[PDB]
RNA sequence: ACCCGAAACCGGUCGAUCUAGCCCGGGGCAGGGUGAAGUCCCUCAACCGAGGGAUGGAGGCCCGCUAGGGGUGCUGAUGUG
RNA sequence: GGGCCAGGGUUCCACGGCAAUGGUCGUCAGCCGUGGGUUAGUCGGUCCUAACCCCGCCCGUAACUCGGCGCGGGGGAAAGGGAAACGGGUUUAUAUUCCCGUACCGCGGGGGUAGGUGCGGCAACGCAAGCCCGGAGGGUGACGCCUCGGGGUAGGCGGACCGGCCGAUGAGGCCGGCUAAGCGUAUAAGCCCGGGGAGUGCCGUAAUGGCGAGAACCGGGUGAAAGCGCGAAUGGCCCCCCCGUUAGGGGGGUUCCGCCGAUCCCUGGGGCCCGUGAAAAGCCCUCCGGGAAUUCCGAUCCCCCGCGACCGUACCGAGAACCGACACAGGUGCCCCUGGGUGAGAAGCCUAAGGCGUGUCGGGGGAAACCCGGCCGAGGGAACUCGGCAAACUGGCCCCGUAACUUCGGGAGAAGGGGUGCCUGCGGGUGCGUAACCCGCAGGUCGCAGUGACUAGGGGGGCCCGACUGUUUAAUAAAAA
RNA sequence: GCAUGAAUGGCGUAACGAGGUCCCCGCUGUCCCCGGCCGGGGCCCGGCGAAACCUCUGCCUGGCGCGCAUGCCAGGGACC
């Protein structure tokens, strides 16, 4: 965890960047249709995949 | 040091049986005495290791049986061999 | 601010040390360890050792003993004849070899 | 022993890592190849005609 | 049923493979045909302990340049000379070919076929006899007792191998076992097949007694071969 | 600590900075004094020192001035003699 | 072959982060006791010998809520913990 | 409590919030929203090789992505080997990485010098002691377990003195009185080198021990951890004063003695193995051949200058940041470290520093019966029960004393008996010491009780089985297996 | 010796054992024979807030009955 590899710290980024939630904007957009995205996660619950 | 029979063999208190202790007791007794070096014929050779022993003198190392210098077959071939 | 440290007294301890110094504190009933324990045998051992041989060379620098004298007391403090110093010094009367 | 505190000796190398090739975390990092596609163990891919995942992939099944 | 620890031992496993790695090397003869026609004299650099070979190992120089390791004889010193080659003289730890070393001699370390290497007489505190010589072979007594011929070229060295009367001391403890079995992997500690199940021996069963007689025959498949095999007798004589 | 300074060839030292803070200084374990190729007894004047230490220094601090600096006086002056008596 | 249910058999693959074994490289075990080999010393006698005093630290040794490891009894608590 | 792996991957910081989550509430949060945060020539990967693995040729197979010996190549350790940095300061969150100060390592260059062509010692050796290419040898890297001596440093204790606080502006107690890398500098043990020539023997150690194969004894050489000097008092710490509306500015000191002393470093002995406790990269030295050099070549020595790539660096590190579906009393990691008193003690108890009141629902009550955990119980003392289950007795230390049997080692702390506090004063051991530790003696005196709490064996005699230490059914059997 | 026996070993055995077994001193609430006291639950108040389980229901005596009925027959009793 200290001593970490590039790649895979940059997968970890990538989820990280993932991990937010939708726009209001978008929200306003698709007129509540679109709410969220099945790529939410809350680090203590969900894991990641590797 | 004043033990009437245990010797050596006792560090090992009240096990492991009477003819396993004599055993090692005469063993070790025979082993750990000063044996006359094949170089300078001064009682100064001890026991470096299993079959291999050196004197304290003049540093002469040699191999020789696993618990004395000499066996009986090495007498016997280096009187054969003079 | 940073408040100052509240450190512990030993003013209990120093007066204890003292009282023990003198003589108390130190009955049978105060102690918890063995005897060996509370005063060691090698060191000991090697304290009385280390002094009888620094009062045979002494004696021997100051030429109140000879040197086949300063071998045979050398040979009994190792055998261990002698307790302490004052015991050397009484065999040593006794026995004539001080000069 | 052998349930929960079993479990928690799971702190070590995980057995398996992400691989180069079909991107799934199966790579057997000790022994050096892929357990889903054969990397590093052959230069076809690991297709079995007993599994169905292949297929689930391009939804053709 | 299962496997036998003896079937088990032929897959070349760790739990049965010689921990060959920790050893001082293989002890084998400069190649013969340095040793053939001339003669080579060497100095004893050291003299060592092989973790398993029961026996002193020693370091011998050549004055051609090459270093080998020998088997060390009883009574070998450190700093002495020794000559390896047909010219060689009589003495303690001189290698010669088995047709110039005269009868009554003790040797060790003999080649089975002129320059193998050697492959008899290796143990700690064994020796062989010369008993006669022809032109043809060279009879020599092993220590098992049996009289063998071996071509006159092969090589052998003069003297008893270090290391006799190892088991003259017992080995008291069951701790002093597992160093010692340990040091080369040898299985240890045994189990017993009367007290083995029956699906993992012959003998295996509820009852701690052997079904059947224990002298099995020669023929026997493998994973029944247990006992005594193709015994031509039992017992105390 | 870290557990590459949990290893003991690491030498540890409690040491009180001008500051007023504690820390750990570690170093690594000098070299053992050189040896006779002959005898085995400790040699003379060559420094102990990790190589840092021994780059430090020039060429004639670290070997004895005389002819063969690798064996101890007594195994020189036996080589020498043999050599000597060798060529007559 | 009106519908559901077996224990089981067979093929190809996946697993020694649990656990079993073995190999390479590493970290750790407060304090105390007993006193084996070894090395001796002193006194009285001397044809024998007898007595006293040390040193030495061995052990699959002993006591031990040190750390760490194990799991005998209470068949104790808990036993939708 | 402090530090930091694996694992987690933003959980870290600030501001703005309480619809949901949090075993209750919540204005709080590891929760929601909005903005941020990880800076290296020196720390680690990167290099070496270990157990081991892969690829090519080859052989087998109907064949292969399957099996395999031998040759050639490569990989393989973030706790093994392995070039080089340490203080102070700075941010809301990074710092051995940023700023300041003082250094070191590798490569390349410039100017000098030693050497090429130089000396001092009987010697051990002291020395700047030529440059470039290739090879060989030696050393170092490089090693187990047990045990002891010597040297040193952290840390601790007592006393003096200067500031501050408390105390009664009494006695006394408490707080601060600090010093990094780097550079220069030398002794101890060990091993040597000259002189010297012993035994009805001398010499030495804790112990073993050493001597005509060269001892006492007199000189010297090499050789660690450390200490000392610069770094460094313009820094840090403590105290005092003026301004104090906000914001700030100055003045003082930071010194000695004695004792203990490591599980932290250095260095030597001894003992044990039917057990022998890694390799290679790298570095140092020496020796061989080859090449250039004279109005010239040229450093391992001095001064100066330039360059030094890529990736990790936040945070928790666990009775809420890991695994076990959980803010799980388990496991991973107790993996590395520990002030004072009592005490043999890293034991128990109290306490300083540091941390916490989040091993998170609160309030009431003679508010019962009953259950779980704990204390006591007159007379009897196992009459209970399958069975003394459970509980109870004993308990530390000192001194007397100690059986059958025996493998002579043991049994054994057998059994059994006496003493133990406090005060006053002497004596002894080691010690220069009226420093520190330990061991005795006499007297006085108090209580029911003096190992007064805490810590802390009950014991003995027959029989069966297995010799013993050890291992086993993870989750009903620990055993005679 | 229903039906022991000599390396599927026989007999004996010091030391050792959380192994099974009998006895003795001492000790005690195991017991005669149980009684007091403390802390946590239980109980009440303010909050969060489930699960196992559930044909519908649910009083007795003597009987019939697939032979031991809350539910049927004859009696008895019963406010919620
Ligand atoms: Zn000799
Ligand atoms: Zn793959
Ligand atoms: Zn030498």
């Amino acid at each position: 965890a200290r001593n970490k590899p590039l790649a895979k710290k940059l997968r970890l980024a990538k989820a990280l960047k993932q991990n937010r939630r939708v726009p209001v904007w978008v929200i306003v957009k698709t007129n509540r249709r679109v709410l969220t995205h099945p790529k939410r996660r809350y680090w203590r619950r969900t894991k990641l995949k590797e | 040091s004043g033990t009437k029979k245990v010797g050596s063999a006792g560090r090992f208190g009240a096990r492991y049986g009477l003819k396993i202790r004599r055993r090692v007791a005469a063993v070790e007794a025979k082993m750990r005495q000063k044996h006359t070096c094949p170089v300078c014929g001064r009682k100064a050779v001890k026991r470096i290791s299993t079959g291999i022993w050196q004197c304290q003198k003049c540093g002469a190392t040699f191999a020789g049986g696993a618990y004395l210098p000499v066996t009986p077959a090495g007498k016997a071939v280096r009187r054969i061999t003079e | 601010k940073k408040k100052p440290i509240k450190g512990q007294s030993r003013y209990r301890a120093k007066i204890r040390h003292e009282q023990k110094k003198k003589g108390r504190h130190r009955g049978p009933g105060s102690r918890k360890g063995k005897k060996t324990a509370r005063m060691g045998k090698k060191e000991l051992w090697i304290k009385t050792i280390r002094a009888l041989r620094k009062e045979l060379r002494k004696l021997k620098a100051q030429k109140k003993i000879d040197r086949k004298t300063y071998r045979m007391l050398y040979i009994r403090a190792k055998g261990g004849q002698f307790k302490n110093k004052h015991q050397l010094y009484l065999f040593l009367e006794e026995h004539g070899l001080l000069k | 022993g052998s349930g929960t505190a079993t479990f928690g000796k799971r702190n070590s190398t995980p057995t398996h890592i992400r691989c180069r090739r079909c991107g799934r975390v199966s790579y057997n990092v000790k022994k050096g190849y892929c357990a889903a596609c054969g990397f590093g163990r052959s230069r076809r891919l690991r297709k079995y005609r007993w599994s169905k995942k292949w297929k689930k992939k391009k939804n053709a099944h | 049923g299962k496997s036998l620890i003896q079937q088990r031992r032929g897959k070349g496993s760790p739990t049965f493979k010689s921990p060959s790695h920790r050893f001082r090397g293989a002890v084998k003869y400069i190649p013969l045909n340095y040793t053939q026609e001339k003669t080579l004299r060497g100095v004893v650099e050291e003299i060592m302990h092989d973790p398993g070979r029961t026996a002193p190992v020693a370091r011998v120089k050549f004055e051609n340049g090459i270093e080998k390791l020998i088997i060390a004889p009883e009574g070998l010193l450190v700093g002495q000379e020794i000559y390896i080659g047909p010219d060689a003289p009589i003495a303690v730890g001189n290698t010669l070919p088995l047709a110039k070393i005269p009868e009554g001699t003790y040797v060790y370390n003999i080649e089975g076929i002129p320059g193998d290497g050697g492959k008899y007489v290796r143990a700690g505190g064994t020796y062989a006899l010369v008993v006669s010589r022809e032109p043809d072979k060279v009879i020599v007594q092993l220590p098992s007792g049996e009289l063998k011929a071996f071509n006159p070229m092969c090589r052998a060295t003069i003297g008893v191998v270090a290391g006799g009367g190892r088991l003259e001391k017992p080995l008291v403890k069951a701790g002093k076992a597992y160093y010692k079995y340990k040091a080369r992997n040898k299985f240890w500690p045994t189990p017993r097949g009367v007290k083995m199940n029956a699906v993992n021996h012959p003998f295996g069963g509820k009852e701690h007694h052997p079904g059947k007689p224990t002298t099995t025959s020669r023929r026997a498949p493998p994973g029944r071969k247990v006992g005594h095999i193709a015994a031509r007798r039992t017992g105390r004589r | 600590m870290k557990p590459m300074y949990r290893s003991r060839s690491w030498r540890r030292k409690y040491v009180r900075t001008p500051g007023g803070r504690v820390v750990i200084h570690f170093e690594r374990k000098k070299p053992k004094i050189a040896h006779c190729a002959m005898c085995g007894r400790p040699l003379n004047g060559i420094p102990r020192g990790r190589p840092v230490e021994m780059r430090k220094l020039p060429k004639t601090k670290k070997r004895p001035e005389r002819p063969m600096p690798h064996l101890c006086p007594r195994c020189m002056r036996k080589v020498m003699k043999e050599q000597i008596r060798a060529q007559l």
